[PDB]
């Protein structure tokens, strides 16, 4: 038996990491599965673009045409596929875009909105990258019982924000492990729980906590500094120093990826005595999980000799 | 095992009567002025 | 919210949140650490050997509402106990001689 915990902040990708123990270990998510993730993929497609829009006032951005007006006044109302394609398309709602570390937009949103072709048809089966690319917050406990190299994973998911605090308490008990999930990409962003809080720093106290805690002095800590994939991107265009003043290195994907792996890893007050083990991840890349979870049950095994 | 009572009735004090003579004991002038001008 | 301190964590002198609030007979404080549901494990011992009325009706009377999810899980915090295991809370309050602890306690079938 291994008792595995996800741990980490809101939107960090604990319950993509979930998904992934379904496909990597099963057979996983069936047509019909993936066909109850239809309205979800529709919702977040949906409130993406509307909190896009709504952006657009806070901060001063004209549409690039008038005649968006009346498409934004349509999708708050609600042809639906006409006016999202339009607004997204609009030079104005794509100067917004570029700027969604200003406001609180879901990483997956250009994801869809670039494939709203696709989505929109009547035919529309979600795939299993469009399933894995969903977001559904995630508020309580979800354990499953997976089977691993023949271990009996008992996995705990929990809720990533602070509001959802209070659970994590009852299921410190017999932490075999826990991933502690940290997405990378969150250096210039702020909480949805609250906008004068960065995510990147409120990720380190957490972890400061977490690695910390004399609960889990023996379980196993390993660390996934996820979104791997939009931080690569993201890191040509925003600048570390946003997340860390002090920081002198280039704003290239290995020197600033190195650089947070080394401010999470400093976080441990017991270095002499405990290791952390880190691995970079795209959760939404199942070859890539399977590969990282693969290493992490060995470090289990040889842990519990 | 050996049960015990109270063997001599001594009436319980009420809940207003109880933080009367608390507030009483504790010195608050003020909780003590609104229970005496609400009583009567 | 954060994790970061371990209320029901102890001293170099073995007393804990809750016992240095029974010591300093702080009523707003002792409340308040009962309120966010801190450990209570031998506390009402405490406080019939200090003899403080009011902490022992605390502590008798708010160990029953709002308990919700067992006690959140707590380990290694049980070994140190001042009182001796075989102790009770109505001999220890005949052995104090206080008399209305041992009326409080008397009242409720002990
Ligand atoms: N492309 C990509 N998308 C990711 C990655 N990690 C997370 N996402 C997406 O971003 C969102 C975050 O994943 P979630 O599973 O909701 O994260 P979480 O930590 O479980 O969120 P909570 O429910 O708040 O705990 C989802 O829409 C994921 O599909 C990643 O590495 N790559």
């Amino acid at each position: 038996e291994v008792k595995l915990l996800l741990l980490g902040a809101g939107e960090s990708g604990k319950s993509t990491i979930v998904k992934q123990m379904k496909i990597i270990h099963e057979d996983g998510y069936s047509e019909d599965e993936c066909k109850q993730y239809k309205v979800v993929v529709y919702s977040n497609t949906i409130q993406s673009i509307i909190a896009i829009i709504r952006a657009m006032g806070r901060l001063k951005i004209d549409f690039g045409e008038a005649a968006r007006a009346d498409d934004a006044r349509q999708l708050f109302v609600l042809e639906l596929a006409g006016v999202i394609k339009r607004l997204w398309r609009d030079g104005g709602v794509q100067a917004c875009f570029s700027r969604s570390r200003e406001y609180q937009l879901n990483d997956s949103a250009s994801y869809y909105l670039n494939d709203l072709d696709r989505i929109s048809q009547s035919n529309y089966i979600p795939t299993q990258q469009d399933v894995l690319r969903t977001r559904v917050k995630t508020t309580g406990i979800v354990e499953t019982h997976f089977t691993f190299k023949d271990l009996y994973f008992k996995m705990f998911d929990v809720g990533g924000l602070r509001s959802e605090r209070k659970k994590w308490i009852h299921c410190f008990e017999g932490v075999t492990a826990i991933i502690f999930c940290v997405a990378l990409s969150d250096y210039d962003l702020v909480l949805a729980e609250d906008e004068e809080m960065n995510r990147m720093h409120e990720s380190m106290k957490l972890f400061d906590s977490i690695c910390n805690n004399k609960w889990f002095t023996e379980t196993s800590i390993i660390l996934f500094l996820n979104k791997k994939d939009l931080f690569e991107e993201k890191i040509k265009r925003s600048p570390l120093t946003i997340c860390y003043p002090e920081y002198t290195g280039s704003n290239t994907y290995e020197e600033a990826a190195a650089y947070i792996q080394c401010q999470f890893e400093d976080l441990n007050r017991r270095k002499d005595t405990k290791e952390i083990y880190t691995h970079f991840t795209c959760a939404t890349d199942t070859k890539n999980v399977q590969f990282v979870f693969d290493a992490v049950t060995d470090v289990i095994i040889k842990n519990n000799l | 095992r050996i049960p015990l009572q109270i063997v001599r009735a001594e009436t319980e004090l009420s809940a207003e009567e109880k933080a009367f003579l608390n507030a009483v004991e504790k010195g608050d002038y003020a909780t003590v002025k609104q229970a005496l001008q609400e009583a009567e | 919210i954060y994790y970061n301190v371990n209320i029901n964590c102890m001293d170099p002198l073995g007393r804990s949140a809750l016992l240095i609030a029974i010591e300093n007979e702080n009523l707003e404080i002792m409340e308040l650490l009962l309120n966010h549901s801190v450990y209570v494990g031998d506390a009402l011992l405490y406080a019939i050997r200090k003899e403080v009325v009011g902490a022992v009706e605390l502590l008798l009377s708010y160990r029953r509402p709002s308990g919700e999810k067992q006690v959140p899980t707590l380990m290694m915090d049980t070994q140190f106990s001042e009182f001796t295991p075989d102790i009770t809370p109505i001999m220890l309050a005949a052995h104090t001689n206080n008399y209305e602890i041992i009326k409080l306690l008397v009242q409720k079938r002990v």
